[PDB]
RNA sequence: GCGACCCCAGGUCAGGCGGGACUACCCGCUGAGUUUAAGCAUAUCAAUAAGCGGAGGAAAAGAAACUUACAAGGAUUCCCCUAGUAACGGCGAGCGAACCGGGAACAGCCCAGCCUUAGAAUCGGGCGGCUCCGCCGUUCGAAUUGUAGUCUGGAGAAGCGUCCUCAGCGGCGGACCGGGCCCAAGUCCCCUGGAAGGGGGCGCCAGAGAGGGUGAGAGCCCCGUUGUGCCCGGACCCUGUCGCACCACGAGGCGCUGUCUACGAGUCGGGUUGUUUGGGAAUGCAGCCCAAAUCGGGCGGUGAAUUCCGUCCAAGGCUAAAUACGGGCGAGAGACCGAUAGCGAACAAGUACCGCGAGGGAAAGAUGAAAAGGACUUUGAAAAGAGAGUCAAAGAGUGCUUGAAAUUGUCGGGAGGGAAGCGGAUGGGGGCCGGCGAUGCGCCCCGGUCGGAUGUGGAACGGUGACGAGCCGGUCCGCCGAUCG
RNA sequence: CCCGUCUUGAAACACGGACCAAGGAGUCUGACAUGUGUGCGAGUCAACGGGCGAGUAAACCCGUAAGGCGUAAGGAAGCUGAUUGGUGGGAUCCCCCUGAGGGGUGCACCGCCGACCGACCUUGAUCUUCUGUGAAGGGUUCGAGUGUGAGCAUACCUGUCG
RNA sequence: UGCAAAUCGUUCGUCUGACUUGGGUAUAGGGGCGAAAGACUAAUCGAACCGUCUAGUAGCUGGUUCCCUCCGAAGUUUCCC
RNA sequence: GAUGAGUAGGAGGGCGCGGCGGUCGCUGCAAAACCUUGGGCGCGAGCCUGGGCGGAGCGGCCGUCGGUGCAGAUCUUGGUGGUAGUAGCAAAUAUUCAAAUGAGAACUUUGAAGGCCGAAGAGGGGAAAGGUUCCAUGUGAACGGCACUUGCACAUGGGUUAGUCGAUCCUAAGGGUCGGGGGAACCCCGACAGAUAGCGCGUUUCGCGCGUACUCCGAAAGGGAAUCGGGUUAAAAUUCCU
RNA sequence: AAACGACUCUCGGCAACGGAUAUCUCGGCUCUCGCAUCGAUGAAGAACGUAGCGAAAUGCGAUACUUGGUGUGAAUUGCAGAAUUCCGUGAACCAUCGAGUCUUUGAACGCAAGUUGCGCCCGAAGCCAUUAGGCCGAGGGCACGUCUGCCUGGGCGUCACGC
């Protein structure tokens, strides 16, 4: 975010003074002088026309937040795990009925694509094109005052492409396609993995990035090479299949 | 996506720049596409509209009308064509302003500078 | 009387310099009270506001008369921490640094004094030349009451060795900055529309789907946006290369020495007074009084004497970077406001207007796509009315998108013996409602269409199992019977 | 009986209110505290800064003997610095029998009493650089201590304060 | 709620002097000026006017904006200029 | 199964407004907003919907955020009522008759009559102050507290002529200053701490002789060089003409 | 006989009054970034003028909504008129800057100021005037404090040589 605040001097650029009691009027301070429509009018009040607002906004409001790194990594891992559940990806609004399987891992040759047409052809080949088409078709003007605040167009989110090679040319080839987002495997962002705080982003992995995932996030047993001392969190439940436990031989006996 | 740091995506700034443009800039802003034959011949897509250019309207109520441009009213962002007019309540005849982006140039008035500009435009397209 | 010097006077003498303006940051001075302490005087507000001055692109500070007491750091500045801590405080209210440690950036230097005396080797002005931000020649002047050169404590002078180092020019490029020019794709078919930029179909570009305009939500109509290519001009600084002469007298570097080794005064310091500071027997600053020293002087956070120890060298000067920035010029953005909001000001706003004056200070945005801004007839003195015309629209007619409430007129219904309104229950009248309120279902006969095994083949597939075998199974298609649904 | 308000008490001869539209008042920030959610855990916190990176105010990564809080307290200070428990109730579980039963188990929390560390008092063999040490033995004294850690970061409501 | 933020009508004091009056000039805020009423100092005077500190502080007065649901008081103790 | 009061006050669950991250939609075959004795849902905050108007956008849901909910504050700004066609139009003696113009005449112009100001004026000029109000022509609206044909209003044009009238010159109370003395400085005192400006004679422009520190501001009434008749314009005159 | 009508009130349609609501925005507010450039060579500010038709705003300075160079390349426009070899030394209420103009003031500078008031000096061209001077005047000069150099001077202030 960028800070916003009203002018600190707004509503106070006057020498207005209260008339006191005894003149059958309110005690609010009033503009001095005469010969103009402004003379005698109230001032300085949050209830006065042309006055100062109550508790004027200030730039030193606490705009930012300092979340522990471990919690950030927990959230990123949770979003990555949710991206592998087809039900969650469907529940987040992505059209994945034609994708061969999840997680969607494609050959590294895609990283060398230079033209947007070739990128579209690759998307069609891997079965992810319908999601991009849905994103393009949702292009519309943002309702409300936001359309005059330099945020004029909104649309749905398409697939997120994750590549493992720095400087790959697919970033240029894919960036003009509406809804499509690209990110390097070593700097994954929760804001793109869970748009709007909702789990199940549709993700297309290059082979190299998928291979690097193990070295980046480690595992339960051993530690990560890229995150010093980090270990993936463990759930409170080893097996979340409640029916298997409730209807087991031990419990039912 | 814009990347040049000295160009603004602000709606307010773009509108202000467009509506406060001087005449020299307005001339470029008042460009029109060339016809299919002219585009094929000159390998150029669009040109600034000139006074004595031959023009065919392609949009609006005068979609079929064509003629010679007779005035380029840059202050009003419109051009005037030979016979594209209307009758007032008085009965007198007045020209109807047409925006250049809504017309097609069928014949250009050629001079040394016009030919130089056409050659420059064709060179980049190669 | 003449001459030399000294001090001073007059010059519209020849040639230069200065005043004043701006405010966001910066430097110096001066300086409150409101307020808090539940009163109030010390304190706090505050080393602030107001007032008076002085600079720049930054300023200021800056190369230890430092920090510390350690196994020691090493100009200045800033950030984090130190730390709401040591300390200060009617020890109340409150106030409150610094060192270490981690980072940003880093850079060091110039003078005065003893030291030419085989000659002031220095500098300014005029005049004349030159490859003219300067160099050369000549002539006047400044200067010995001292300009050059060497030296600055980290050293240094002098002497002896070492043979280690030191001398420009010009061309072409790179780097930096500021500009100019060209360069993708539909305006195809149908419909609604005043106008497609809307809906449907068919195509295309994309390292360009940022943004804006155009008669309604426009990637391909226009400007632009992305990425190349080419062209022009500054800055003479940094950097690479190339062409030529490259001279060590001299000066530095290194080693040695029974020799020297010059360092800022009414200044430091001390007493006292005032102010300030966390600085507390007194942190800094300032007035007055006293007033130093050179085997010495300042500091070492409790005053004093004695003996040691540690650390630096004031009273002269310059210096980029890290840092600040509601002003000036120029840019980019926003989970900000949306015409009683947002700057006072979206408009000929610091304007109209008010005040003798210092000063005070408003209201006020929206026709239409396009003026196509309403010809003409008629009534009227006229404003205008009644017709008529433009437009998709006047139910858009220039204070012209839309047009709430208070309040008012007209028409229609209704009620009314010194309020009205209101809660509950019916009724009269009105208004409204057809998901307001159904017409199907079962069993038979006739006729019309569509399909009919547990049989046999094909296509793909599933449940379970072990995304094996085995077992089981449905969908669809073709055939022989069955003759049912 | 006319609402709003102050009030022991309002329909009041108590104050505001002629009427309508729009505007109009527990907010932001800093220090703490309880509670709750989340992460990690004797640790916790990379956002002073650095490397980068949506060609990028985001996100991602980085703690060398850095630093903050916690991990030890008691004394004005010099200074010294936790010998590691017992017992009465008590949840859960395991056995014998089916009584308001008996035996074992005995976390959390509470009551009671010891022990250890330190301030103060008292005490004193042996060593010792002669002022230190500390075998034994203590106390109606004192502590925001110990007796197998519970913190750090972060979000929000509430409360005190500037 | 005036012709008027001091006026109108009748009446009244003085009227060659300590007389009345125009213009110029001097004295400015804890200051001036005052044959003295705390008078006057631009309708402002027992301390003018203008901007700022300033959103000055108030144990005091007035307001403090949606719904339903549950719980639900106190005017008593001690200390306090 | 039991149970139901609630000011101050606490809490829970919900309703509503505007953004942001997501998601699902609506809209020129008509969005928002507004209007309506149309209808319905909810205890309620509110919500859904018919019809109209309007003519370009808007909504549902999950999170998250905020300058987020009004009947009051002698609350703010704007707008509007009853009062009410009411209070009022009354000082300065006063008007009348005929005609002209005009759509329109108690209010304009002409003539006649009857009155007032009564020379310390309701007459004729100036100073200050105002600034075109002066003069001609024309006039829709506004204004001239009734009215207007009208005008100190509005619109278009025109108009102020100096050797003699003034300023200008002199100095008054006083003001502003050099130098000097104070002052952090803005500034203070003001010829008081001092080599004054310069003035006359003859000239090879040089000499001679005098020379007490302001040769500045300050009066359209103080002092002071000089103009008179006659005539002339719509509007100027001791200024224009003779 | 309290009926019709008037009045008051009430409900509905329509018409008024008023400018709320919704949709907008060449404006504001906030954050971030780049650069360092006023003035006696007369600044900022203040006044007066200037267009064919303007009062204000904007611009400009008697060369006065602009001169000149360069770039671009056919307008400006409310009306009227005039250009332009419009295949071009070339339109523009275009863009940009190197040449040029730049009225009265203002730190403001000959003295003043409610004054277009009051002084002194130089001098192009011209008139006739002739190794002589006169009239006129374009135009420009005359503040203060200071630095360097210079010219002209004063004082037994310190000396020396002569008389
Ligand atoms: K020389
Ligand atoms: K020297
Ligand atoms: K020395
Ligand atoms: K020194
Ligand atoms: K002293
Ligand atoms: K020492
Ligand atoms: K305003
Ligand atoms: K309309
Ligand atoms: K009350
Ligand atoms: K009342
Ligand atoms: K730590
Ligand atoms: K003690
Ligand atoms: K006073
Ligand atoms: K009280
Ligand atoms: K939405
Ligand atoms: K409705
Ligand atoms: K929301
Ligand atoms: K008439
Ligand atoms: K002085
Ligand atoms: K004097
Ligand atoms: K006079
Ligand atoms: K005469
Ligand atoms: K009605
Ligand atoms: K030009
Ligand atoms: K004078
Ligand atoms: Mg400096
Ligand atoms: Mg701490
Ligand atoms: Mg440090
Ligand atoms: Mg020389
Ligand atoms: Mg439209
Ligand atoms: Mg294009
Ligand atoms: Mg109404
Ligand atoms: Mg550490
Ligand atoms: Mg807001
Ligand atoms: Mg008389
Ligand atoms: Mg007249
Ligand atoms: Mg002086
Ligand atoms: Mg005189
Ligand atoms: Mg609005």
């Amino acid at each position: 975010r960028q800070p916003y605040a009203v002018s600190k001097k707004a509503g106070h650029q006057t020498s207005a003074e209260s008339w006191g009691t005894g003149r059958a009027v309110s005690r609010i301070p009033r503009v001095a002088g005469g010969g103009t429509h402004r003379a005698g009018q109230a001032a300085f009040g949050n209830m006065c026309r042309g006055g100062r607002m109550f508790a004027p906004t200030k730039i030193w409001r606490r705009w930012h937040r300092k979340i522990p790194v471990n919690q950030k990594r927990y959230a990123v891992a949770s979003a990555i795990a949710a991206s592998a559940v087809p039900s969650l990806v469907l529940a987040r609004g992505h059209r994945i009925e034609s994708v061969p399987e999840l997680p969607l891992v494609v050959s590294d040759s895609v990283e060398s694509i230079e033209k947007t047409s070739n990128a579209i052809k690759a998307l069609k080949q891997i079965g992810a094109y319908p999601d991009a088409e849905k994103a393009k078709d949702s292009h519309a003007i943002r309702p409300g005052k936001g359309k005059m605040r330099n945020r004029r167009y909104i649309s749905r989110k398409g697939p997120l492409i994750v590549y493992g090679t720095e400087g790959a040319k697919l970033v240029k080839a894919f960036r003009n396609i509406p809804g499509v987002e690209i990110c390097h495997v070593d700097r994954l962002n929760l804001l793109k993995l869970a748009p709007g705080g909702h789990l199940g982003r549709f993700i297309v992995w290059t082979k190299s990035a998928y291979e690097k995932l193990d070295g980046i996030y480690g595992s339960f047993d051993k530690a990560s090479e890229k995150k010093k001392g980090y270990v993936l969190p463990r759930p409170k439940m080893a097996n979340a299949d409640l029916a298997r436990i409730i209807n087991s031989d031990e419990v039912q006996s | 996506m814009k990347y040049n740091p000295r160009v603004s995506s602000s709606r307010r700034k773009s509108r202000k720049a467009h509506f406060t443009a001087p005449s020299s800039v307005r001339r470029v802003l008042m460009s029109a596409p060339l016809s299919s034959d002219l585009r094929t011949k000159y390998n150029v897509r669009s040109m600034p509209v000139r006074k004595d250019d031959e023009v065919q309207v392609v949009r609006g109520t005068y979609k079929g009308r064509e003629g010679k441009v007779v005035q380029v009213y840059r202050k009003k962002w419109v051009i005037h064509i030979e016979r594209i007019t209307r009758e007032k309540v008085n009965g007198s005849t007045v020209n109807v302003g047409i925006h250049p982006s809504k017309v097609v140039v069928t014949k250009l008035r050629l001079d040394k500078d016009r030919k130089s500009l056409l050659d420059r435009k064709a060179k980049g397209r190669a």
